[PDB]
């Protein structure tokens, strides 16, 4: 039992902003399909495709009713009638009630606590599926197994794997290897070295473009920044690290001033990973 | 044995400059650097990213590997060498390299021009003196040495890339 949390920038972690739109009740349930077609051909809402156009509502007895998302509100959002909002003959407003203003999410939700606030106002589009969840689990039991091997040997208990999501082919597994002679062989630095030596003669030095990295615990500053330099596309990790740079102390995967950004999900097999070693 | 390295800053940095020029010529980000322990150069590195096809192979990390090789081959504890080593580099260490020098417990970096795209000693983040109780020790910086010369080479390189 576990769940994947997105680490987004502070800017994107806040509440989704709202904008005002006009909605109207569907008093004739059997006009719904027809009215949805005619309305969203006039008001296709091209910049808010995450909004569902039909909002259901279960009565206190299960009796269902619905309002329809007519259009966005203008600069002066006063009361507005059906005759003023929907042109004719292009729309036949039979079956609709008097329009009303409703706040709606301006942008699609990203975090699951943002889906919560946003579905409160108006239903939206959207975490991981069964098939994917099991697959991400397999890659993370692999890093855990690797972290345990390092702990038994005498090294830091940090496991990393690099995976190609196009074929789900593991490209490099490695654990921490820091020694007195070689103190910077953190789990992430070892995987980047392993992918690097395995790539072909015609390769750009962005050794990790497109690839996913799963690591037991969140990378240190050195590892994280290297991931940005290497152009990893997604990073999954289990437990945070106190000095971690993908969510704890820094969020280098989501800065504007670096020429690369990437998604980070924390909390995958976190129950197991939490008892392992933090980076560094 | 630390400030003893600082006396030839002129010479040490002139030599870092000649390597930045080399990197420039070989389509690498023009950044060169030396690592001086007890007035002897124990490690040099220019940026080797495009040659090795390994994004992490920055000048500073090529030099660190070279010092660690020197420590291995001569049987010297890297802790006692790095802690009295000064790094001379023509460009302010990136965020990654700054964390590297911290974890190596290097005490002092002398550097040239600001790293506006990736700098880790204040320009983008301040990894160099941040409060990171588990990421090594913070180091100190003498910025600015021959910065006008060094920044020109960056500006040249990026006018040259796609
Ligand atoms: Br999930
Ligand atoms: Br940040
Ligand atoms: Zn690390
Ligand atoms: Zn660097």
């Amino acid at each position: 039992q576990w769940q994947a949390l997105p680490v987004l920038s502070e800017q994107q972690s806040g509440a989704v902003e709202l904008i005002l739109a006009y909605a109207a009740p569907v008093l004739d349930k059997r006009q719904t399909s027809r009215l949805l077609r005619e309305v969203s051909a006039v008001y296709p809402l091209p910049a808010q495709p995450h909004l569902k156009r039909v909002r259901p509502s279960r009565s206190a007895g299960g009796a269902q009713s619905s309002d329809l998302l007519l259009c966005l509100a203008g600069p002066s959002a006063g009361p507005r009638s059906l005759a003023e909002l929907l042109p004719r003959p292009a729309v036949d407003p039979r079956g609709l009630g008097t329009p009303f203003l409703v706040p709606v999410p301006a942008r699609p939700p990203l975090t699951r606590s943002q889906f919560e606030e946003a579905r409160a106002h108006w239903p939206t589009s959207f975490l991981f599926s069964t098939q994917e969840r099991a697959a991400m689990q397999t890659h993370m039991e692999r890093v855990v197994c690797a972290a345990q091997r390092a702990a038994a040997q005498g090294l830091r208990a940090v496991g990393a794997v690099v995976v190609d999501p196009a074929s789900d082919r593991v490209l490099a597994t490695g654990h921490d290897c820091s020694s007195v002679a070689s103190p910077l062989l953190h789990a992430v630095m070892v995987c980047i070295d392993l992918v690097a030596q395995g790539q072909g003669e015609d390769s750009l030095p962005y050794v990790c473009t497109g690839y996913d990295l799963y690591v037991t615990r969140e990378p240190c500053v050195m590892c994280a920044m290297a991931l940005v330099h290497a152009r990893i596309q997604r990073v999954f990790y289990g437990a945070p690290s106190p000095d971690g740079a993908l969510g704890t102390l820094f969020r280098v995967h989501a800065r504007p001033d670096l020429n690369h950004r990437f998604q980070v999900f924390r909390g995958i097999l976190e129950d197991q990973c939490r008892q392992l070693d933090p980076d560094p | 044995p630390c400030v003893v390295s600082v006396q030839e800053t002129e010479k040490w940095m002139e030599e870092a400059m000649r390597m930045a020029k080399e990197a420039l010529e070989n389509i690498e980000v023009p950044v060169g650097c030396l690592m001086v322990y007890n007035n002897e150069v124990v490690g040099k590195g220019r940026n080797e990213v495009n040659q090795t096809k390994n994004a992490t192979r920055h000048a500073e990390m090529v030099a660190i590997d070279q010092v660690l090789d020197w420590c291995h081959q001569h049987g010297q504890s890297p802790s006692t060498v790095f802690e009295h080593t000064v790094l001379y580099v023509t460009v302010e260490p990136c965020i990654m390299c700054a964390a590297a020098l911290r974890l190596m417990k290097i005490p002092l970096v002398v550097y040239g021009c600001q790293n506006e795209r990736f700098g880790g000693c204040g320009s983008v983040l301040n990894i160099a003196s941040a409060d990171l109780p588990n990421t090594g020790r913070p180091f100190q910086c003498i910025p600015g040495y021959r910065a006008e010369e060094a920044v020109e080479l960056l500006k040249t390189f990026y006018k040259q890339e796609n």
